[PDB]
């Protein structure tokens, strides 16, 4: 189950990003 | 656009929830 | 502790889903 | 904006039993 | 004016998420 | 790490509270209004 959860980390660090990139893109409104 | 965030949220819910779901089949 | 988190990660899961439908109901009549 | 609340708070509320769960996944380790 | 109100729990769940994803990554390492 | 898993669990446990009420009063400020 390891290298599932090390590869769900990285996907969550990817969307978290990305969902707060689309936080600053409504924050540029 | 913040409909967009807000499936981004929920998509991030499912990621932590299944973390979790999978950190327990470790223990 | 076990018997607890398997409570909450089946409560979450429940949740997830109606976040899913709800998203989707949002998502249904705002393309209106 | 009503679909939203309910959205909203299904999100506050999973948030709350997430955060349950580490809780608790931090006594079994 | 609501729609300010709103922008706020947005930030305030999406840090919510940072917090919690962090605490699973240093679970994860005491995992 | 368990200083760090409890410092985010604390930290959680903030931002869950100031995200409830902020949900609350966003919620009244609105079916008043």
């Amino acid at each position: 189950y390891t290298s599932l959860i090390h590869s769900l980390i990285e996907e969550s660090q990817n969307q978290q990003e990305k969902n707060e990139q689309e936080l600053l893109e409504l924050d540029k409104w | 656009q913040a409909r967009q965030l807000l499936s981004g949220i929920v998509q991030q819910q499912n990621n932590l929830l299944r973390a979790i779901e999978a950190q327990q089949h470790l223990l």
